[PDB]
Formats: C-alpha cells, structure tokens, sequence
C-alpha cells in the first residue's frame, strides 16, 4: 500500500518534530536547575 | 527580599511539552487514517 | 513488502508511545523543580 | 526548618522514564524484525 | 517502493536513538534534582 | 550542615552531551527521510 507508505512518512515527520519539542523542554529545565544551583551557590 | 526564580525556564518548559503533545496526537491521528 | 509496512506500523506506534511517557516525565521534573524554588522562597 | 520533599514527582519522572524504556526496546526489537 | 520503506526502516532506527539519548538526558535530570535536594537537608 | 558548594555539574553535563546527541541524530533522522 502507496497510502500505508505515505502515512508512515507523515506520522514520523510529525514524531520527529514532537521529539524535538521535548529536547527544548529538556534544554529549558537543565537551564533551570542551572540557575536553582547559582542561586544557592551565589 | 530578592527571590529565586526560574520561572520563565520552567514556562517555556512547559509550553515545549505542550507543543509535543499536539504533535504526537497528530502523528497518532495520521497512522490511524 | 506489505509487511515491512506492518512491521513499521507496529514500531513507530510503540515509538510514539514511549514518547508520550518521556512528556509525562518531563511534566513531573517541572513539578519537581518548582518544588524546589518554592521550598527556598519559604 | 522544613524539609524539602519532592520525592513524589522525582519517582513519578523515574517511572515514566522506565516505561519509555522499555517501549523503545520493544520498537527497537520489531523494527529489527 | 521498496526503497521508500528502507528510507522509514533507517529513519525510525535513527529518531529511536535519538529518543534514548533524550530519556538518558532525563534520568541525569533526575539525579541533579535529587542532588539539589540532598544538598538543602543534609 | 554543609560548607561545600552544590554542584550537580557532573549531571547537568551529562544531560546537556545527551541531548545535543539527540539533536544530530534528529537532523540524520530528518536527511535520511528527504533522501
């Protein structure tokens, strides 16, 4: 299936660019804890 | 009285997971059509 | 091959559920850290 | 002097993160199929 | 297109690995909170 | 009591290399896809 083939393209672009957006988050709560840590420190 | 606040990391956190959740219910959707 | 299609299916629909559990984790670690910053303005 | 819990959410992230563990095994190990 | 299903088999295999690396990123998350806390009570 | 400084560095580092991992995995995963 040509269709099947399509939506597996489509749906993994999409996961893709969730995975991404949880990376971000990720980067975000490692800039957090970073200033959790000044704050204490300084 | 200065304070802690790690308040705009933890939002954009926030709205980063958010922004993933619509993207895996659409990644979901695509398999399922 | 139909079912290199299924099998692709079958995986990237297991992928998309490990996903949603790292999001569900990241939810938490927010928790957590908010935690923290309000224990310290206490 | 409090002391500071957040015990709940830090083995609630553990658990999630150990249930995408073992899903990604499982994705890993139909794809090599 | 057979070739159009290898090009998803290698992709997928790919964004998991990139999945791992993320869920690792968040057991390291984990820790440092832990550590944060630890640190405050003891 | 503690006199020492925090440091979680040996963490936050660890995270920070796995996730800069994932970020050139995701590109890889984005090319092969295209080609």
């Amino acid at each position: 299936n040509s269709q099947a083939i399509d939506n597996l393209r489509a749906s993994l672009e999409t996961t893709n660019q969730a995975i991404e957006a949880i990376r971000q988050a990720g980067q975000e709560m490692i800039l957090a804890v970073q200033g959790v840590q000044d704050y204490i420190n300084n | 009285l200065e304070r802690l606040d790690v308040g705009t990391n933890l939002k954009k956190a926030e709205e980063k997971l958010k922004k993933a959740e619509e993207l895996l219910k659409k990644s979901e959707e695509i398999l399922k059509k």
